[PDB]
């Protein structure tokens, strides 16, 4: 009941060019970055906003509103090493291909859409932590500097934030325990708004409501409140 | 237009708390719910404003409109069998043969309207014949041995082959063996278009071909044919039987004939099946509906197609202490006494009514038609469905015969369904009423008189109505001038005979305008 | 009138089937039916493919030859023979 | 609860009486997926993003990395182009012998709670 | 002067010349046969 | 000089949906492409 | 993918028929680089900053500190004055014993992603 089942996979960071026109999916691949050490820990946060004034005419607790939903966040930890080949520039070159994710890209700048490249954190079946995201900040620490100036060991932090992917572009079977008035409450929340259900369906006698029929419940467009 | 409104909110009826009767001080949790459970008034009031669809059906009867009734489709069902042994009634009337059923929908089921009989019909006399060579009392041309010459080895119009058919069953499929010694250049069987007849009592009637080894008998063939009606051969000899004539037409340019036709050696006739027509009908059994509410005006619906017109179809049985009481369907209720057990059934839909009740003047509840007591179970014993458009079955679709009662194995239809017409809906009839209710039908003025002739016969070009002038006999009646159409030749001239109208054309016009004429006017069509 | 109706037995440089997606091209009814729609739209692509010849007087249909004469004043009145008009317009 | 509508069918056919047959219900939403997953992101230039970039991943190694990218690829597309359906997990399983990757998708029309899996019956 | 002599009503319906769908006025596929775009 | 214009962009051809014929309620994932694939106009 | 244009050629020859021949394509890029890197800054008084300043790092010790500054000098100048060229690493290898400093520049015209190295053929 598995795919590869018994194999080890290295996490890699995929960088995509930003969308140009009226598009939402990221464009073609520009550089795929394979890790040298999978992250030890991977923090994911999520915040919501609910403004809540404390006053009223009676100063009882007031029902708060839903101002909006903040985007998801990650904090990776990127490690590189070339300590077995001092004097090599594998780490310095690799980090360079990692700092492309904080500056505008030439192709987009030509089309007057100056956005830095989008990234995706692909790692196996880790579905929770894989979405279209942009890089926020890259704080990099360099250690174990090899002779002749090339760095060797570099720790790179990442802050990722999810980019929404929106714009993905009413029939009920009457059961013996159901009734017209209860059906209004189930979908609309108003007990005495049942008149709308019979209006669209055209049923004139609310007494019978034959079992097994199909009813079309219109949206709230008939009651804009 | 200017429609009154009859809606008051459900909550508003509760506002009559009216706590002006001293000792009553309560809230929702109580037993004052009789003030609330009487909210049924809101359900009542919502029913007041609605005008039900059933009323628009009653209105059409009031203004003399007849709803369009539905029909069905008739096809050509053919049976098939491989054991031609004897004769008997192997097809009871109403034998059901249905289309194949798959993932979609319940297959459309047909039903034969006649009884079919099959018998392995044998043959009589094989007689030599050519164009102009009558039988002349000859029967034994191939009685024992040798052979009988086919059209004197020369096929021309007027030729025929003389055979016999012992039974000549009007609706059977017959197979004839045609064994011929091969002589001359071989030909394609389809190349000669030989016409086959039967010599019906009304005269010569054609027949179709469903085999390859027919006519062009470069090999001993076996022609099969379905018999087209009852008939007997021209009895001159010693075999009073049916007839099959292998008549030969003229040699077409693209379908040519060949001299030196093969000579028949042996021949035998066997039946293989029978052909009959069926209507889109089906008889369902034991469709229970529910329990009666014991109230006047009960209405029940059947979850199936419109019932098919005929003998009283919807048979309603209701539970009673004695047993299953029988309800007989009746036409429009009219004068139905309370003792009578009568129901009303819609032909084009499953809506079935019951005895309605009315009150007037002195009061009372004068009721037309009986009412089933409370708790009685009502079940539809047996009724016939089948009417509707969904009977326009594709050619050759029907393959399964229901219940496999007879010896028969294969059933197919060679021709597509004629095509039924689905009954009109009430919504459709609402559009017809403004039009069909004011279609003249009086012929009062000059415009109508010339217009009505066009409707009576659109084949005419110019029609005008001119009244008989003064000092003219006929009681000031009218004259009509009719101009039949005619292409005036490529030569630019038109014969006079092309201008006179046909007598039938004058007949159809005169017959229609006679009924819609006014009381004191006569008419006489004719060319000017 | 001119009776410039559809023509039987004419292909197209833009088959409807050839623009259909993959996998779709596996059906039997879809390929046959949608090919039928090509019949009605076939001759329109012919005149668009061959429009240069529709203006050369030496080859263009007779109707336009009289029309082409009016472009350069060919004095086409009185001629009821097609081949006589063919030389006049080109040489006008 | 969600309305499913009606339409044509992928392998189209004359029907019982003629014309072309129209199918609705749970069968229909099963047909829309077959079109969606079969076509590559192309071969319909007016609508390029429609399809499934399954084929660009062909011939990758058989690792959970390939299986991982598969899950994200089907999930976005089924959400973008077919919204009358709620998707319940995708299953990638080795078939005969470390050779081919079977994508098993379990789904249900929104609000109905009728688990079902795409089969792709040839 | 005229390149075409057709109109919206001019529908040929030559699918029977290839296929066997045999409804003059079906519910649906006639609509698909209706192509004003020509 | 004074030239007629003969452009009618592609999108406003699919605007011909006309869902005023019964029993056809379909969206992007529908075998209605014969409408779209006739974009050759 | 990026337009390269056409122009004259550094060692200009009369050509097949006369005049002066014109070179375009990937070949033309070499001449633009050959001019850019050969001349020191200040050779053309009107445009002083043009011309890579290699000679400021002559007679420096043979250390990767010198090769370190060499890399920067090419990178800025090769980018400032030749924008059609995307540069891919510069290699500083001594060779022939530590007395000379070779420079190997790998580049590619944008989008074409055809790797290429300037050779400077005499």
């Amino acid at each position: 009941s598995k795919g590869a089942g018994k194999s080890l996979v290295r996490a890699n960071l995929a960088i995509h060019e930003p969308p140009t026109g009226k598009s939402t999916s990221p464009g073609g691949l520009i550089k795929r970055f394979p890790f040298e050490f999978n992250p030890a820990q991977l923090s994911i946060s999520q915040r919501s906003q609910w403004k809540a004034t404390p006053t009223a005419a009676v100063r009882k607790a007031a029902k708060p509103q839903f101002m909006g939903a903040e985007p998801r966040e990650m904090t990776l930890e990127i490690f590189l090493d070339s300590s077995m080949k001092p004097g090599g520039n594998t780490v310095m070159k690799k980090v360079e291909s990692l700092l492309i994710c904080c500056e505008v890209t030439a192709k987009s700048l030509a089309a007057k859409q100056p956005s830095p490249p989008w990234v995706i954190f692909e790692w196996g079946s880790f579905s929770t932590a894989r979405f279209n995201a942009y890089v926020a900040s890259i704080e990099t620490q360099y250690t174990l500097f090899g002779t002749a100036g090339v760095p060797i060991r570099a720790t790179c932090q990442m802050g990722l934030v999810e980019i929404p992917g929106p714009t993905p572009n009413r029939v009920h079977r009457v059961v013996a325990g159901d009734s017209l008035q209860s059906l209004a409450w189930s979908e609309y929340g108003s007990a005495n708004a049942w008149r709308v259900i019979a209006e669209a369906n055209g049923i004139d006698d609310p007494s019978h409501l034959p079992t097994g029929t199909e009813l079309i419940l219109p949206a709230t467009e008939e009651v804009p409140h | 237009r200017r429609f009154q409104q009859f809606v008051d909110d459900a909550k508003r009826y509760i506002q009559q708390r009216a706590p002006e009767w001293t000792d009553h001080n309560v809230s929702d949790p109580g037993v004052t719910l009789v003030e609330t459970v009487a909210h049924m008034a809101d359900q009542i009031v919502y029913r007041l404003n609605r005008v039900p669809d059933k009323n628009h059906l009653a209105f059409l009867d009031l203004v003399g409109i007849t709803l369009f009734p539905p029909s069905a489709a008739r096809t050509d069902v053919t049976f098939w069998l491989s054991a031609p042994q004897e004769d008997a009634i192997l097809v009871p009337v109403g034998t059901e043969v249905a289309t194949l059923r798959t993932e979609r929908d319940e297959a459309v089921v047909f039903a034969t309207e006649q009884d079919l009989r099959i018998v392995p019909c044998t043959m009589g006399r094989l007689v030599t014949q050519v164009s102009g060579e009558a039988v002349s009392d000859r029967t034994t041309d191939l009685a024992e041995s040798k052979d009988v010459l086919c059209f004197a080895e020369a096929p021309n119009p007027g030729d025929c082959m003389l055979i016999g058919l012992s039974a000549a069953v009007p609706d059977c499929a017959l197979a004839l063996e045609l064994d011929s010694r091969v002589d001359g250049v071989g030909v394609d069987p389809r190349q000669p278009p030989l016409v086959w007849e039967a010599w019906t009592e009304d005269g010569w009637q054609s027949c179709e071909v469903d085999r390859d080894g027919t006519g062009g008998l470069n090999r001993p063939g076996d022609v099969v044919l379905h018999i087209p009606g009852g008939h007997v051969l021209s009895r001159n000899g010693g075999h009073e039987a049916g007839w099959i004539r292998c008549r030969v037409t003229e040699p077409l340019s693209g379908q040519p004939f060949y001299t030196t036709s093969p000579t028949i050696r042996s021949a035998e006739a066997y039946t293989i099946g029978g052909t009959t027509g069926s209507i889109h009908a089906e008889t369902v059994l034991d469709e229970p509906l529910g329990e009666s509410t014991g109230l006047p005006g009960q209405r029940l619906r059947l979850e199936h197609a419109p019932v098919v017109a005929g003998e009283p179809s919807v048979l309603l049985q209701t539970a009673a202490d004695d047993g299953w009481q029988d309800w007989q369907v009746v036409p429009h209720f009219s004068g139905s006494h309370p003792d009578d057990h009568h129901i009303t059934v819609d032909a084009t839909t499953g809506e079935i009514a019951f005895g309605p009740a009315v009150r007037e003047a002195d009061g009372t509840l004068r009721q037309y038609g009986a009412v089933p007591p409370k708790g009685a179970v009502i079940r539809a014993r047996r009724y016939r469905t089948g009417g509707g458009r969904a009977g326009n079955v594709a050619r050759g679709a029907v393959q399964v015969l229901r219940t496999s009662i007879p010896y028969v194995s294969e059933v197919v239809n060679r021709e597509a369904a004629l095509g039924g017409v689905d009954g009109e809906t009430i919504e459709e009839a609402k559009l017809r009423a403004p039009i069909t209710l004011r279609a003249q039908e009086r012929a009062v003025t000059l415009r109508d008189y010339e217009e009505l002739a066009r409707r009576a016969a659109p084949e005419t070009a110019r029609i005008t109505c001119l009244e008989g002038a003064e000092n003219e006999y006929g009681a000031h009646a009218v004259r009509v001038l009719v101009v039949p159409q005619a292409v005036p030749d490529p030569g630019g001239r038109l014969r006079f005979e092309q201008l006179v109208p046909g007598d039938a054309l004058l007949n159809r016009i005169t017959r229609h305008l006679d009924e819609r004429r006014l009381i004191g006017t006569r008419l006489a069509v004719g060319p000017p | 009138a001119s009776q410039r109706g559809s023509v039987d037995g004419l292909g197209s440089s833009l088959p409807i089937a050839s623009m259909l997606p993959a996998v779709f091209a596996d059906d039997d009814l879809a390929l046959r039916f949608v090919a039928g729609l090509d019949d009605v739209l076939a001759p329109i692509l012919n005149v668009l493919d061959c429009l240069d010849t529709y203006f050369d007087p030496a080859l263009t249909p007779a109707d336009f030859a009289q029309w082409l004469g009016t472009w350069v004043g060919a004095e086409t009145d009185g001629t009821e023979a097609e081949p006589m008009l063919r030389a006049a317009v080109a040489a006008a | 609860e969600q309305f499913v509508g009606s339409g044509w069918s992928f392998p189209l056919r004359i029907g019982p009486t003629g014309g072309i047959a129209l199918v609705s219900g749970e069968q229909e939403v099963e047909e829309a997926m077959r079109l969606i997953l079969a076509t590559a992101p192309g071969e319909r230039p007016m609508r390029p993003e429609f399809g499934c970039a399954i084929h660009d991943l062909v011939f990758a190694p058989v690792n959970e990395q390939t299986a991982g990218r598969i899950q994200h690829e089907v999930y976005v597309t089924l959400d973008r182009w077919e919204p009358r359906i709620e998707v319940h997990d995708v299953d990638v399983t080795t078939g005969e012998e470390q050779n081919v990757l079977f994508i098993d998708v379990r789904y249900s029309i929104r609000g109905t709670n009728n688990p079902r899996s795409l089969v792709f019956p040839f």
